[PDB]
């Protein structure tokens, strides 16, 4: 459609400046597989957006998990033999694995050898994450914040 | 066979109304009818990485009154994790090959939770993790309440002092909320106000609570006045303005209270409770602590006994 | 490679695995300018490679040289009106500023408000970086990130 | 305006065979003909952020011997940088607002260069910056090597001790490298060896140098045996095995010594030079230290006074 | 005998609009026409019982710039008061027996006044006494405010930071209050607010002043934005929440600034003034610091020399 390629998967509707954070925060550039990227691409729906094109690769739950509280409006879709075979939404599980870090500095998750983990109580306002260890809850605007 | 058999006791948040009065029922049974060898050949690890008199001493006494043996330490300055840099994980990993159960108090929140991921079939009991949870404290608290008031329903409860860092009131408020009609009064400095996640939970079950500036404005309505110490070992420098109590309870300003009113405090207390409150009929922090013995005795049996008839 | 840019810069023939580097290093993506990047791409001259096109953005000759110790082999096409209006090539620079960190822990550069700086020179089959401040010399291989 | 007028003297690597010769030339003039008022109306800052006996006292004596007045500190603990958190950049920006020149010693490498970037028109004289450079030390060494050898050429020189951290050898090796036909012997433990960037620099001029493990191997050939103290303050804990001096010059090791040969040491010495060596005629470190006086009046005169001297 | 000859300069509150004008008047004379020997044969004590970079080095440079010689200490740990238990009164009694004047900085409020009661005929110049006064600092600020505004009247001035402990604002507010029609803006946390005795003093003259919570509110009106560092050394543990700077001036906040407006800071600064502000044309704290040189030669000249200057 918008200039596809045999197999692989396209991540469309990425919010501006979030695109590049994905390539890194997800070792996406870790391959010999032809990748195409578009930053600050114009869009008739979000104003401006990012877009990644990973040739001969896929997701499902491996990472479309994080994409949730990241690109709440992104659109991941598989492409086979030049054709979109499945548009997807943000499957945003209530559980998030180790790629994350608890803000409570006195949480034992920092000192000891254990993969982080949060429960995601998605209030319609902002997103809240409760730590599996210290049990304190926060806002994803703090956990994902610098 | 009982519901608490072989279970970890980490957060009040993972317990049901039943579990609680199950341990209170056992406690009542045990205080009246003592069982000297309920766990004759058991070895329990008492591990304290923080400081404590009540929780650690009541716990070990409990193990002995039940015929069990105890190992452990009161500070980690001499463990391998204190001198050789060993992880908590590994410490829990090896201790779990020596004991039937592990009781531990640790300075970081979540340490108990982490422990259960390395203890295998060994049940872990949280004597308090940082400022998060203190389950066995509320178990004895509920027992004390049940005792003095004869009920755990629609009571007028007030919690005073440092509510932010009080693992004691964190766990106690979650438990009291599993019961019906209880009204809560929160009297604390804004800097140590009592966490949101607690209040939100109270809203989920839509139960009454409200902040107050003084004790006297709720004195005549409360059945339980739970006093607290300022956790001056857990607070940030940007909060040292709160080291001193703020609300100090004296005998005099206890005149308009209900006759059945009982003054509780997990202890230790510094200045928040004048010693002149001690000779009054309301003072109940010592009797309270004494109940730690029956409550923890009750827990140890339910966790280490498939069944027990008494 | 997707499509042609009107005015700006296209960095051609970036080796593979480096294009992402360059993106991370010089914060090339911290902009509102349309950027199209393609990693792993069949070439002919060389095997395959990475490419980075960036709209309405030009590079001084030193800015281009900064690429020297990453994509020694590379072309930088200054583009105006969809046409190459000048092409350049990375010649080793005199110094590399404020992007690298001195490996010498006792260097004054780490504690004070000053930009880093190293003089460049080829020794054996390598380039040596001498810190303007502590005067200690290191193989570019060790001198890192930040 | 002489070649050194209003110049920053921070690293020998920035100096030319001519610059050095001009300094020594001047020293001899001033030594021969003291100019007591050469720097009247001058106020120089003596800023030592690290310890010093020789270079700080000689520098200050020099300033008075030329009529300049001095301000500064020998300990940074009572400056604003020491108690109020001020950066060194700001420290230099304000100081450069009071004095005509800044002599400074600092524990971090590059500090003196950092200062030049904030001292505006006020020249900075590097009195030692970490384990990097020590230019005024090299000036006096040369003046001394020259005063007892008759020249700075085709000399055989041994440098033993801590060559990795000796800001003294780093500068001096570079200084002599700017002259012709000098041979170098590096007697030092593997861990504290002369750094690569000095060797590479030597290679570029095809200067002969080689590593030895005893003073004896070269004792007969050497003209200058330049001893150094191990820089315990600079050591990483892992080079601690080299804290103790590995080579100790005793008066008995001077048996087969070129009669012209002199023993030098930038000082202080711990035990690398037995006190019995002090009486031998090859003893010249104290004389060496006294020369610091002339090398420093010289450098001062050239940086704050445009005319060459009579 | 000028009005300031042999006077103690310890608190702006003891000075008159005339006294200040005489100092600045003199500064300009000396700045314009340096008098290198004005204080020949004078020995002044520089006694700093607390840290200092700017005021101690400038004061000393001044004394040399006027031909006076100096004695003293920058650390009290090696005086008899520091190791033998001597009182400060005795310390002053003996010192007043050697010098012609005593410049002193002390960590306790009132120290400089205490000295005047034991220094007999030797005048005492207060270089800072606890969080009270800092007179010579105000002198240079005024000289600076005057040098860039053209006057000391009807100026809009903002003072932000630690106003409670800033001995700098305490003196300067009092100094400007002695002039006419100056507006004041106090941007500071509730805990470190300008003290009452300064506000009351302002009320007495019907001077306009008001509290603000952002630089922006007044950025357009202000002529002088005088930034201060939080006095961590003075803080009671309970004001520790204010250790970190609450207001940070960035170069981007200077967009809507009266072109005449200048940014001042008695220094040192931690982060209240981003380094990007240093390049902007509103940057004047370093110039400000350099003026200290003139304000201090001035004050010195007036206290130890009876005639006005040419
Ligand atoms: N009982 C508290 C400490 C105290 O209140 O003194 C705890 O152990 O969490
Ligand atoms: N002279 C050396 C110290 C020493 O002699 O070890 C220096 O000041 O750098
Ligand atoms: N040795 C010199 C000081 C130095 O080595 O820097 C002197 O005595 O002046
Ligand atoms: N200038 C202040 C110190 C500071 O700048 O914080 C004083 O010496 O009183
Ligand atoms: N800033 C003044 C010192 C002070 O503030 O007391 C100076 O540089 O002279
Ligand atoms: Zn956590
Ligand atoms: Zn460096």
């Amino acid at each position: 459609q918008v200039e596809a390629i045999k197999r692989g998967t396209v991540i469309d509707h990425i919010p501006a400046q979030i695109g590049f954070k994905l390539l890194s925060l997800f070792k996406l550039t870790e391959t010999d597989q032809r990748i195409t990227i578009g930053l600050n691409l114009p869009s008739g729906e979000m104003g401006r957006k990012d877009l990644i094109k990973i040739e001969n690769t896929f997701l499902s739950e491996d990472q479309v998990d994080q994409l949730a509280l990241y690109a709440p409006q992104a659109t991941v879709n598989r492409i086979d033999n030049y054709e979109v075979v499945g548009k997807s939404r943000p499957s945003l599980p209530e559980r998030i694995d180790n790629v994350l870090v608890c803000p409570n500095s006195n949480c034992i998750s920092h000192a000891e050898p254990v993969s982080s983990s949060f429960a995601v109580r998605k209030r319609a306002n902002d997103i809240a994450l409760k730590c599996k260890y210290c049990e304190k809850e926060f806002s994803h605007n703090v956990v994902l914040a610098n | 066979a009982n519901p608490l058999y072989q279970k970890h006791i980490i957060s009040i948040n993972d317990l049901s109304r039943d579990d609680l009065n199950l341990v209170l029922a056992t406690a009542a049974k045990l205080k009246a009818n003592p069982q000297p060898e309920l766990l004759k050949h058991k070895v329990i690890a008492s591990c304290f990485f923080e400081a404590s008199t009540r929780t650690r001493l009541s716990f070990e006494t409990s193990m002995h009154r039940l015929g069990a043996s105890v190992v452990g330490f009161s500070d980690s300055a001499n463990t391998s994790l204190g001198k050789k840099g060993e992880t908590l994980a590994d410490t829990i990993s090896v201790i779990s090959t020596y004991v039937d159960a592990i009781v531990m108090r640790h300075p970081q929140e979540g340490a108990a939770r982490l422990a259960t991921e390395f203890s295998g079939n060994v049940p872990v009991l949280n004597a308090g993790d940082g400022s998060n949870q203190h389950p066995t404290q509320t178990l004895l608290d509920l027992f004390t309440i049940q005792e003095t008031q004869g009920r755990l329903d629609n009571l007028h409860v007030a919690m005073v002092g440092d509510l932010k860092y009080g693992r004691t009131v964190h766990s106690l408020t979650q438990a009291l909320a599993k019961f019906d009609g209880n009204r809560f009064y929160f009297i604390a400095p804004d800097a140590l106000a009592m966490p949101q996640y607690i209040l939100d939970m109270l809203d989920e079950k839509g139960i009454a609570w409200s902040l107050h500036s003084s004790i006297e404005e709720v004195m005549a309505e409360v059945d339980i006045l739970y006093m607290t110490r300022v956790q001056k070992e857990r607070l940030a420098p940007s909060e040292y303005a709160n080291v001193k109590a703020q609300f100090v309870l004296r005998a005099s300003d206890l005149h308009n209270a209900k006759a059945n009113m009982k003054v509780l405090h997990p202890l230790p207390r510094v200045d928040e409770i004048a010693t002149d409150v001690d000779k009054t009929p309301h003072a109940w922090y010592f009797q309270q602590a004494g109940n730690g013995i029956f409550a923890r005795q009750a827990l140890l049996a339910l966790v280490l006994n498939r069944d027990l008839v008494l």
